[PDB]
């Protein structure tokens, strides 16, 4: 499935106005100039209702912008009105902005983004080891790794050689790594008796079936 | 906003001073793929993903030079005001938990940057090393800043130790975010 990307729109002649002073700032830099676009549109419930938005950002100011709720581009500071106008003039410009809900959206969602982002499950590596220094004491740790996984929804849970135990209880958040992978440390605070049984429950990601990993006596 | 699924698309950055540029498409947070400008290609991170879609590398080659364009305008449109500098974060961590000898990746996450020129170099027992070392393109963040990761494919040994080193022309002097297993 080929991607559809979203057009930028070309700014007004821009004779070069002067800018008053704002709130500018420094003490270490040099003389820096950024430039961002970007085609960003909300999907909800399957495709059943999206928001296209586009947003050019001038150094780290949003100045022009195109909502779908508006159904077209609206300057969100001064410096937009010369490009907001022009588009919204020009139905060969607007007309095919307000095509990228469909186009540039609905096109990549039905066809990439299913057949690619949606279907990816990977299913997450769990190991429990012993932290917290030494033994008894005030220290004596259990942590659940839980990793490598995709999608975030995820659910992690400890049990005490029977029912499922709350206090002393900490997860990390989310934790992305960059390469469509999550991974989410869980920590128990606990003291090991002969006989406890503890094991941790991980669940959704990819498993048909919660998954349990035991650490005995 | 209020949105399960979001899908980036088109991201367009570029840099007056330099002529820098990025051309990415992503998804919840994470790249499906970025347009080298020079090979003028289409790179996906997840090459499962490249053998199922598909996109024309012109396509980003032709945003850039709109984003391109436009910038000279709101420079000038703007008495040519320029960017003020960010301190960026750094957060590193490995990709899964410390075994050693067993090959693992050392990641190094930078949050808040701005402007998107940064220097991030690996450092193991203060040794600039350079190899098994990969970085992303940078991500976008709501603040309209960016964030980008490198990665530190190593072994680990409980001997040696490691320091991320991050320069930015935010920071008066580099930051050193360091990490060892023990
Ligand atoms: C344009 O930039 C010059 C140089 O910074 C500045 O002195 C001047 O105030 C600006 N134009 C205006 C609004 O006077
Ligand atoms: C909308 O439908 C999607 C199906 O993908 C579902 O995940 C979601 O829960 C539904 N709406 C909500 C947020 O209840
Ligand atoms: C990054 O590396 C280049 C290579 O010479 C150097 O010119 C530049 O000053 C560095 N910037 C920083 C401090 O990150």
């Amino acid at each position: 499935f080929e991607a559809q990307k979203a057009k930028a729109n070309k700014a007004v002649d821009g004779g070069g106005g002067s800018l008053v002073p704002r709130g500018s700032g420094g003490g270490g830099s040099e003389r820096h100039f950024v430039y961002q676009f970007m085609g960003e549109c909300y999907f909800t419930n399957g495709t059943q209702r999206i928001r296209y938005v586009t947003r050019y950002i001038y150094n780290r100011e949003e100045y022009v912008r195109y909502d779908s709720d508006v159904g077209e581009h609206r300057a969100v500071t001064e410096l937009g009105r010369p490009d907001a106008e022009y588009w919204n003039s020009q139905p060969e410009i607007l007309e095919r902005t307000r095509a990228e809900l469909d186009t540039v959206c609905r096109h990549n969602y039905e066809g990439p983004e299913t057949h690619t982002s949606l279907r990816r499950l990977e299913q997450p590596n769990v190991v429990i080891s012993l932290s917290r220094t030494e033994a008894l004491n005030h220290h004596n740790t259990l942590v659940c790794s839980v990793t490598d996984f995709y999608p975030a929804k995820i659910k992690v849970r400890w049990f005490r050689n029977g029912q499922e135990e709350t206090v002393g209880v900490s997860s990390t958040q989310l934790i992305r790594n960059g390469d469509w992978t999550f991974q989410v440390l869980v920590m128990l605070e606990m003291t090991p008796r002969r006989g406890e049984v503890y094991t941790c429950h991980v669940e959704h990601p990819s498993l048909k079936s919660p998954i349990t990993v035991e650490w005995k006596a | 906003i209020e949105a399960d699924h979001v899908g980036t698309y088109g991201i367009s950055v570029y840099q007056s001073p330099g002529d820098i540029g990025q051309y990415t498409f992503e998804f919840d947070g994470d790249e499906l793929f970025y347009v080298d400008l020079d090979k003028k290609e289409t790179v996906w991170m997840l090459p499962e993903f490249g053998q199922l879609a598909s996109f024309d590398p012109q396509g980003g080659l032709q945003n850039i030079a709109v984003v391109k364009h436009n910038l000279g305008v709101l420079t000038k449109r703007s008495n040519s005001t320029p960017a003020t500098n960010e301190a960026p974060q750094a957060t590193v961590f490995p990709k899964s938990p410390v075994l050693l000898g067993q090959p693992n990746t050392l990641i190094c996450f930078v949050d808040n940057i701005f402007p998107p020129v940064i220097n991030i170099t690996w450092l193991r027992n203060s040794k600039s090393v350079a190899d098994g070392v990969y970085e992303t393109s940078f991500f976008v963040n709501r603040d309209y800043s960016f964030h980008k990761l490198s990665y530190l494919t190593f072994i680990p040994s409980d001997d040696d130790i490691y320091d991320c080193k991050v320069e930015h022309w935010g920071l008066e002097e580099p930051v050193l975010k360091h990490w060892e297993p023990e």
